[PDB]
């Protein structure tokens, strides 16, 4: 049952995530009438779907050494490329998600002063700069992505640090900080400030429109922060825990593979948060159907 | 496969595109206000505090530029040009509080307050303004307080069963206009009590427009 | 005396419109049909031209 | 169907110590 | 007494006109054109897409060379397009952005526009300074300008929401002739090919034939149930078609002085914004609020094709003088060029 | 009124540097592409450099590329030609020429008076250097090109310029058939392929001068030798 349960989770997440991300890309492109987007929110949302799609397209090329015979079949040349490719996609999606939450903070807490620099040109420059920062952040990943000789005739793609006794700590902490710790604090801080400043002083809170606006935005800000935490906290909780662990057991291995699947589920759930919780997008999508 | 003159014509076309893009970005940062209301409703007094066929007024308040459009002189059929204002930031509707016991000069039988309510609901519930917020101005506050002592509000509203005081009569009139909102989910009505000497009318519009700007940002960003 | 002045103007206009010469509809319909038949060949939208002669390839 | 007791670092393996 | 007597005489004259029209209605256009073969399915493709307007487009007009066209949008810009290469020849910033109509002079040296400002502005395209400048501002209408058409470089006929049409002398800037008789806002006008007569459609659901030189209404055409929004002359100048809010297009004959055909469908329930004929007059093209343009067989009252390429209301359309292409503008801020293929 | 005034010319030493300025008034300078065209003493017109509207595109003649720099100042309506390593070949009268490019426009319509600088490829052929003429008699001037000036878009990019003695060149015919604004209808341009003819019906005294044919099919822009009409 273990040999069928694990592939099913990855197979369902990859297919469902590809469907969700393709829907967002298709709708935003159609909204742009096959032209460069003139909307800053549309620039961020379509780039996030692309990186999420890239993160899910490359999922089967990274997990085939975990579900079969535990053998890497792509050689050393593809071992370094794919491992850096998977690391780049996760960081870029997180950075675009953090940039998208900061962009929403500016459009709400600074509705007047932010119109000077919330331009489609600046949005494209920021998103291109996010890819540049992602390549730098995955530098230790591709510098040490080498084949690892397991006992027996099987080998697998992995990270071979020059000083595994001592270099194992900074490698985990720097990835924990840049991809889980720092972005979650910024994203959570951005949305709590939005909920505290989503209405003007004179807005008629007694009116049903203001109450309906507060309720809908509140549950969207919670869903964004909750999906990111749930899909990435266990992955980095186990990342820090295994530092003390020397000989993992079957229960830890099963948990770790589940945590890997949850990380991919973030790129599957991100498009559906926008599809379901955005009334304007959802209504427009239903019309085409 | 262009010629030398064709290439320079394409270069001219792209220079025009550069200036059209610049103008559109400048136009997106501006606030467009459709100023409506009946005659002698204090609508002209609003323009005097915020200094052909359509009168356009521009003023800047706290790093924000407002475009106020007056269509009072357009005596033609409103439905033939009301759709030209689909996309304005908000609508400013002026209502004279003191015009509750008065009647129309021409009709001589229709109450002036009911005329404002009839016009307010045909604008608020209009198909072109489904999600357009309304900045509702209730003018002539000081005159209303003087008239309420002599003429009871029951002349205009027979169903009114409250005290003959400004603090209760004005609130009843404020709720009557807000109760005409046929779509209480896609739009909000910002109600302000102005006067002939008030200096917070422009400040109120800035606050109300800021809320509209935030609401539109939330929709575009996908939060709403 | 605005209504009485307007009434005379409207009646006078209708007299002019009632004294014009009208041909039969079949005569009028034939001319519309004849004009289309004569100009049918030189109508690009009705009969599309070859792409070589089309300025909007 | 293998000895899935290998150490991991991220989404790829690492040599056990 | 006297007023009551006069209004009874108007009813008698209207009955006399109705009986006279019924006398000459021996047959129907549908019966006459029943024998001819249908035009089949008319398929057109979007050859060009004119991008650059950032608001709703309300008017467009082709030049007489069938290559240049001007488009009016409420972003405050009057744009002249090279439809062959999609190049923007000129971009005219408008003093009032609430423009509702635009015209192209048959010489090509001037364009006109006008809207809610009640002003018809004449713009000179051929200047020694190399820029487009306003040459005249035609004032005098007390309502919004809904349509305008040049007769030459010095004469232009405009319609307004004040229920009147005006003929202007551009050099002096004064309306030489005023056309009164509509009881509702005039929404469109169309010059005859010889520019001696023009027809106008108003919100009183009636169309009037005007004598440009004499300055009086010659014929009145009724039948629509709501406001007429579009009007266009037949190529020979002996007929015209109207487009109204009652979701119908109707063809009227000047010599018959009565309606000849109605172009309606059950699925069509929206208003009609613009109408135009092909070069031969066999095809009647109409723009609608349902975001589509329907091609009608003018002789047989059959829908020949559909131009469905706009995401918002099709507000304007025009067919070139050589009949080679048809341009459609829309509230989605785009213009498209259409023609068929062999 | 439209005016282009050049300055900065004068006697310079060989190998030196000189700066030419062109002051524009009476027209929308930023909307026009600008050209420099020089004329050596007792010689024909020679195109030097071109800067488009918005400074996006710049072209130079090969004889001057690398030493001359063309620049414009749109706010001040000034055109510049920085010249370095001046040789005796650069001794010419330099003209400031405006040209605007859109569908149906007339480039090279206005020329400046020009400034004299003294230093101490489609071929356009005008074989007939001089033509004896009399008033009231029809005159035809022929021009030839090595390459066909007819483009696939239908245009034949051939231009005619008249330089009356002591005056700047004046545009007569643009794109081989169209009559420039302000030019009498007696001038007519006809041609096909590589051969072109300018016909002057009812010749008058003001028509006396040297006629040049220029091609605008591609850069560098080249002029003919020039056909001179004398009484």
């Amino acid at each position: 049952y273990i040999n069928i349960i694990m592939p099913s989770v990855f197979g369902t997440i990859c297919l469902l995530g590809i469907i969700g991300n393709s829907t967002v890309i298709f709708a935003v492109v159609k909204k742009s009438k096959l032209h460069w987007c003139n909307n800053v929110p549309d620039i961020f949302i379509i780039n996030l779907s692309v990186v999420d799609l890239l993160f899910l397209l490359g999922m089967p090329f990274m997990i085939h050494q975990l579900m079969g015979n535990g053998v890497w079949h792509f050689g050393e040349t593809m071992c370094t490329l794919i491992t850096a490719m998977d690391a780049n996609s996760q960081f870029t999606s997180t950075y675009i998600l953090t940039a998208m939450a900061i962009d929403r903070y500016l459009a709400t807490v600074h509705p007047i002063s932010s119109t000077k620099f919330r331009k489609p040109s600046v949005a494209t420059l920021v998103i291109c700069l996010l890819w540049a920062l992602s390549f730098i952040s995955i530098t230790p990943v591709w510098l040490y992505a080498r084949l690892i000789p397991f006992p027996g005739g099987a080998v697998g793609c992995g990270i071979r640090l020059p000083n595994p006794d001592t270099d194992l700590y900074w490698f985990t902490l720097y990835q924990f900080f840049l991809a889980f710790a720092l972005p979650f604090v910024v994203i959570t801080a951005a949305y709590v400030r939005i909920l505290q400043r989503m209405t003007s002083s004179v807005a008629p809170a007694s009116q049903r429109s203001i109450r309906l606006r507060t309720k809908r935005v509140t549950r969207t800000a919670i869903a964004i922060c909750l999906v990111f935490f749930v899909c990435w906290a266990p992955y980095y909780v186990l990342q820090l825990t295994q530092l003390s662990i020397s000989r993992p057991t079957l229960t830890f291995v099963y948990l770790y593979n589940a945590a890997i699947s949850l990380g991919y589920a973030n790129s599957c759930l991100n498009p559906f948060v926008y599809i379901v919780l955005c009334e304007t997008f959802r209504k427009r999508l239903v019309l085409s159907v | 496969t262009l010629s030398a003159e064709d290439k320079a014509a394409v270069e001219r076309s792209k220079m025009i595109d550069r200036n059209l893009r610049e103008d559109g970005e400048k136009a997106a940062r501006e606030v467009k206000l459709l100023l409506l209301g009946a005659g002698e409703s204090g609508k002209n007094t609003i323009v005097k505090q915020m200094k052909t066929g359509i009168v356009e007024t521009h003023f800047t308040f706290k790093d924000l530029h407002f475009k106020m459009f007056d269509v009072g002189a357009q005596r033609s059929e409103r439905k033939k040009w009301i759709h030209c204002f689909e996309g304005v930031t908000a609508i400013i509707f002026c209502v004279a509080l003191s015009d509750y016991d008065l009647v129309l000069a021409e009709d001589e039988e229709m109450n002036r307050m009911h005329a404002s309510m009839k016009l307010f609901d045909s604008i608020c519930n209009n198909k072109w303004f489904t999600d357009t917020s309304i900045i509702l101005f209730l003018n002539k506050k000081d005159l209303f307080e003087e008239k309420i002592k002599k003429s009871p509000l029951t002349i205009c509203y027979p169903e009114y069963a409250g005290s003959n005081t400004y603090e209760e009569a004005a609130a009843y009139i404020q709720c009557q206009f807000e109760d005409l909102n046929k779509r209480k989910d896609t739009k909000e009505i910002y109600t302000h009590f102005t006067c002939s000497t008030d200096t917070k009318n422009v400040q109120f519009v800035f606050d109300a427009v800021t809320d509209v700007i935030i609401k539109n940002n939330l929709k575009d960003c996908g939060l709403f | 005396t605005a209504s009485i002045a307007q009434a005379r103007k409207l009646v006078e206009q209708l007299k002019m419109e009632a004294n014009i010469d009208r041909i039969k509809v079949s005569k009028a319909a034939a001319d519309l049909m004849a004009y289309c038949e004569a100009h049918a060949k030189e109508d690009p939208l009705l009969t599309p031209v070859p792409a070589s002669e089309n300025p909007f390839r | 169907d293998f000895d899935m007791l290998r150490c991991m670092l991220g989404r790829v393996y690492r040599p056990c110590w | 007494s006297e007023l009551d007597q006069l209004r009874q005489e108007a009813e008698q004259l209207k009955n006399q006109i109705r009986d006279a029209r019924k006398a000459c209605a021996d047959a129907t256009l549908s019966q006459i054109t029943n024998n001819i073969d249908p035009v089949g399915r008319i398929q057109m493709r979007t050859r060009r897409t004119l991008r650059g307007h950032l608001a709703k487009i309300y008017a467009m007009h082709w030049g007489t060379d069938s290559r240049l066209l001007v488009s009016a949008s409420q972003d405050g810009k009057l744009i002249i397009w090279d439809s062959y290469t999609t190049n923007k020849v000129h971009a005219i910033p408008l003093r009032s952005s609430w423009v509702m109509t635009c015209a192209y002079a048959p010489s090509g040296n001037y364009v006109a526009c006008g809207g809610l400002d009640n002003i018809c502005s004449i713009y000179n395209l051929k200047t020694r300074e190399g820029n487009v400048r306003v040459s005249r501002e035609l004032a005098g209408h007390t309502g919004y300008l809904s349509c305008c058409r040049f007769l030459d470089d010095n004469q232009i006929v405009t319609s307004s929401g004040d229920t009147t049409c005006a003929l202007w002398d551009i050099e002096t800037g004064q309306q030489t002739t005023t056309f009164t008789g509509h009881t509702g806002d005039v929404m469109s006008l169309s010059l005859a090919p010889d520019t001696r007569l023009f027809v106008s459609g108003a919100c009183d659901a009636s169309a009037k034939l005007w004598d440009v030189r004499e300055g009086m209404c010659r014929q009145t055409f009724t039948g629509h149930e709501s406001d007429i929004n579009a009007i266009c002359f037949f190529p020979n100048g002996n007929a015209f078609a109207t487009g109204s809010d009652d979701a119908t297009c109707r063809l009227f004959d000047l010599r018959a002085d009565q309606e000849l055909m109605t172009y309606s469908h059950d699925n069509i329930i929206c208003g009609i914004t613009s109408v135009s004929f092909s070069k031969s007059g066999r095809l009647l093209l109409a723009g609608y609020d349902d975001f589509n343009c329907n091609v009608w067989d003018a002789l047989k009252a059959d829908r020949a094709g559909v131009l469905a390429g706009h995401d918002n209301r099709v507000s304007c359309l025009g067919v070139t003088d050589d009949g080679m292409a048809v341009a459609t503008g829309s509230w989605d801020s785009f213009l498209k060029i259409w023609n068929g293929s062999s | 009124d439209v005016q282009l005034v050049e300055s900065g010319g004068g006697l310079v030493q060989p190998g030196g540097s000189r700066k030419l300025s062109c002051s524009a008034s009476g027209f929308a300078f930023s909307s026009f592409g600008m050209h420099w065209v020089r004329q050596a003493p007792e010689k024909g017109l020679e195109w030097v450099a071109y800067i488009s509207s918005g400074s996006g595109t710049i072209y130079y003649a090969d004889t001057v590329k690398g030493r001359f720099t063309i620049s414009r100042d749109d706010p001040k309506n000034t055109l510049f030609l920085q010249m370095t390593s001046l040789r005796s070949e650069d001794t010419a009268m330099y003209y400031c020429v405006r040209s605007i490019y859109y569908y149906g426009s007339s480039p090279f319509d206005f020329w400046g008076q020009g400034t004299t600088l003294t230093v101490s490829d489609i071929v356009m052929t005008q074989a007939t250097s001089s033509v004896p003429v009399t008033p009231g008699e029809s005159v035809s001037i022929s021009c030839r090109s090595s390459k066909s000036l007819l483009h696939s878009n239908g245009n034949t990019y051939l231009y005619w310029f008249l330089q009356r003695p002591g005056q700047s060149p004046q545009l007569l015919i643009y794109r081989m058939s169209n009559l420039a604004s302000g030019v009498p209808d007696r001038f007519s341009g006809s041609g096909s392929g590589t051969a072109f003819t300018l016909t002057i019906s009812r010749l008058e005294a003001e028509d006396v001068g040297v006629y040049y044919c220029m091609q605008h099919l591609e850069y560098p822009l080249t002029f003919g030798a020039g056909t001179k009409l004398e009484l």
